[PDB]
């Protein structure tokens, strides 16, 4: 389930 | 010592996975005996050279929604000396997948299911045995794998059982009621409704009501804020970095006293 996946910004 | 020379990839990118297993013995009157949450963080990465790294979460001594870490641990690569004197989390690290800290936590702990239990004695011949479960988490989450638990006494002749949302069997074998949901978002509630015919014998010792689930969240509290990435003969920073975050968190011994 690659919606799990958030980005991390900054 | 923890990585090669020469490392070189196309695409820099890194994965950090957050993984949690959330304890807990509740009283019938809602009182917490125990919790705990055991946690770890694995990193995978694929980056280019010897980049300088820094991991920042919301730790309350850096942030003074903030985090008690109870104690923790980390991978060799991590210096001990700035996490001592800064409570900064510094390393260089190996290639690929590895695990960066394990930690302990027991304080403001989110509990994600509240389990409410009513059980009625009614003759010697019949209980009426209740659960309630409420999802306490964001309404945009989804808990998945929900499997409630509820133990039988062992002179059970019979259960009729429903339920308000999933499927729920009695399973002899086990002496539990079984109540499966797929699915739930947060700040909901369910119902299950059992009632269970005994043997007559002349003359009941209740387990506990266990859960399983996985929530996509830390129920620590935790939240990584950066990954900082420098390397200085590549001169690549951060923006130059695909960065990934995921949270699991899944029940460990997660039990409701009835």
């Amino acid at each position: 389930d690659l919606l799990a996946w958030d980005p991390l910004f900054g | 010592g923890w990585r090669r020379e020469g490392i070189k990839y196309r695409r820099n990118e890194l994965f950090l996975d957050v993984l949690e297993s959330v304890n807990l013995l509740m009283s019938p009157q809602g009182q917490v005996l125990s919790a705990h949450v055991s946690g770890r963080v694995v990193m995978k990465s694929y980056l280019s050279g010897m980049p300088e790294c820094k991991f920042g979460m919301n730790d309350k001594i850096v942030i003074e929604q903030s985090i008690a870490i109870d104690d923790c641990t980390f991978h060799q690569c991590v210096r001990l000396s700035k996490f001592d004197s800064e409570r900064s989390i510094s390393f260089i690290p190996p290639d690929g997948e590895f695990e960066l800290m394990r930690y302990r936590t027991t304080k403001d702990i989110i509990l994600p299911f509240r389990v409410i239990p009513l059980v009625r004695e009614v003759g010697r011949t019949k209980l009426e045995v209740k659960v309630v479960i409420k999802s306490n988490f964001k309404p945009s989450l989804l808990a998945q794998k929900i499997e409630v638990r509820i133990p039988t006494p062992l002179n059970t002749s019979g259960v009729q059982v429903i339920c308000m949302k999933g499927k729920a069997k009695y399973k002899a074998s086990e002496n539990a009621i079984v109540w499966k949901i797929k699915r739930m978002a947060g700040m909901k509630e369910s119902q299950i409704s059992a009632e269970i015919e005994l043997l007559p014998t002349n003359d009941w010792a209740r387990p506990p009501i266990s859960m399983n689930f996985e929530v996509p969240f830390a129920p620590s509290g935790l939240k990584v804020r950066y990954l900082k990435v420098f390397e200085p003969k590549l001169n690549y920073s951060d923006h130059d970095v695909i960065k990934w975050v995921r949270y699991i968190g899944r029940s460990g011994i997660y039990e409701t006293r009835c």
